[PDB]
């Protein structure tokens, strides 16, 4: 029934654009409202350790790291909290590493528990480094500060997905953890095949299993294709799990909006997450 | 090479 209003609403009634740019507007209100500040971001202490001058983690979500803190480590790394339906946090939007921030990568990994990272941009893209490697080739392992990070196998889950199994150890500790790798999603767009996305979702959950560590989600900035990946897979589990009767696809947008900044980019993925939804509630 | 969005 739910599912099935919603798709009656959405055919009741292509724009949309009048939607996103309300979505754009709550943005710059909580900001001038300073219920979404980026103090934490701007320190010069920490301005290096991001991507873009544009991009700054929110104070009220962000990851906040305490692993290696009596050495004297930062709490410091440009990702935010999203929570999950159950109210959980559900996921970790982060930049992709810059090559001095590796290890405070790994520190996040290993201080949450994560099993599944999920990337979706490439190391290069416009002729330019978009993302460090920070992964391991089987051929050589990646060492920062006390992690040591190991290739076991790679495979692919389908033809834009690559599926690494990764070992990590760190202080005579052990863990596996796998990333997903999507290879042709550029910035500000959309996937090469939205059933290809779907899939990399799947398999993200069936690798996470039972578990209530976040699952980490990352493209260059950690904004726009971050923020479809965690709205694409949070209303999957409000179908599997829960959809409200007066369920609101601007409200999700803007409940991700307000622990990740550009959270969902562009007009253009809004569109996507739309067309994405309603496919998704016809099976 | 600096900016990303807004």
């Amino acid at each position: 029934d739910s599912a099935r209003s919603f798709l009656e609403r959405l055919e009741a009634r292509a724009v949309l654009a009048g939607e996103f740019s309300d979505i754009q507007a709550c943005s710059a209100a909580w900001k001038a409202d300073g219920v979404c500040s980026t103090v934490a971001g701007s320190r010069p202490e920490n301005v290096r350790k991001n991507r873009y001058k544009d991009v700054l983690p929110y104070d009220q979500t962000r990851v906040i790291l305490s692993l290696l803190q009596e050495e004297g480590h930062s709490d410091y790394i440009n990702g935010n909290f999203i929570r999950g339906v159950d109210g959980s946090l559900a996921y970790i939007a982060t930049q992709g590493p810059l090559p001095h921030t590796l290890l405070d990568f790994w520190r996040l990994v290993w201080e949450f528990g994560v099993k599944v990272i999920l990337m979706a941009c490439r190391e290069i893209e416009n002729g330019r480094k978009r993302c460090e490697r920070y992964w391991a080739q089987e051929q050589e392992p990646l060492q920062t500060g006390l992690f040591c990070i190991t290739l076991i196998k790679e495979k692919w889950l389908n033809e834009d997905i690559m599926l690494r199994t990764l070992k990590v150890t760190f202080q005579k500790e052990s863990r596996s953890v796998y990333q997903l790798q999507y290879m042709s999603w550029p910035d500000r767009g959309v996937p090469s095949s939205p059933d290809h996305m779907l899939a990399m979702v799947e398999e993200a959950r069936r690798l996470q299993g039972s578990g209530p560590e976040p699952l980490c989600v990352h493209s260059s900035a950690g904004c726009g294709r971050t923020g479809v990946l965690c709205t694409v897979d949070y209303v999957r589990q409000l179908l599997l799990t829960m959809i409200p009767p007066d369920f609101s696809l601007f409200d999700v947008v803007l409940k991700m909006r307000k622990q990740r900044p550009a959270a969902v980019q562009t007009e253009e993925q809004y569109r996507f997450l739309y067309h994405t939804v309603a496919q998704m509630f016809c099976s | 090479l600096q900016r990303y969005s807004e």
